[PDB]
């Protein structure tokens, strides 16, 4: 039913692309830099640190997920 | 006052830096480095050099006068006869 319905309401969407100039995604570079916006009037310090990670379609990510779970999140309310 | 945690109170400032491994250790050391050194030297040349030149002049004259004194006196022997 869904497929038959989508035909009537989404068949008109254009599909022919100009000169087949599909916007292929260019790669992106990662740089080890730091930005420090200092404002001493704010309540708490607030930092974030990161490193280059695999793409969305690599097996390794699964293992990284496990490693993340080992580190674990935390909060002050947790009654542990 | 002696711990990085509490030294001063600053606000509304941002900073940007790059990793040591992402940049050259000698960037523009041929087109932008030398001229800056020349600026440094020129900007403080007349404030130092000339005084030490006076020292050199005082040093040379001194030595010259010292040796000039040890020369024999022809006016102390003209009449000695
Ligand atoms: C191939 C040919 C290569 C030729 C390379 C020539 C340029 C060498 C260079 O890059 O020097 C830095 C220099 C840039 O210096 P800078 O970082 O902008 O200013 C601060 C200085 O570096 C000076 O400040 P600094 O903090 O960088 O270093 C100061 C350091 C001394 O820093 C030194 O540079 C010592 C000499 C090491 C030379 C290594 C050259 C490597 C290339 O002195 C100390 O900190 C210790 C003092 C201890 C005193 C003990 C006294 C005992 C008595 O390069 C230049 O652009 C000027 C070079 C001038 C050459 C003139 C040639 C005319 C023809």
């Amino acid at each position: 039913q869904l497929l038959d319905l989508a035909q009537k309401h989404l068949g008109g969407i254009p599909w022919t692309y100009a000169e087949d100039a599909v916007p292929t995604l260019t790669p992106c570079r990662f740089t080890g830099s730091e930005i420090r916006h200092r404002d001493d009037a704010l309540p708490f310090a607030h930092v974030a640190i990161a490193v280059e990670g695999p793409g969305w379609a690599s097996p390794d990510n699964v293992a990284l997920q496990v490693a993340n779970a080992i580190i674990g999140h935390y909060d002050c309310t947790y009654g542990g | 006052g002696r711990e990085f945690g509490n030294l001063t109170r600053m606000r509304h400032v941002i900073s940007y830096s790059l990793s040591p491994f992402e940049q050259r250790a000698y960037p523009h050391v041929f087109t932008k480095g030398i001229p800056n050194v020349l600026r440094r030297i020129r900007e403080s040349f007349f404030r130092v050099v000339p005084q030490f030149v006076v020292f050199y002049l005082i040093y040379t004259w001194g030595t010259e006068e010292f040796e000039r004194s040890k020369r024999k006196n022809p006016a102390a022997y003209e009449n000695d006869k």
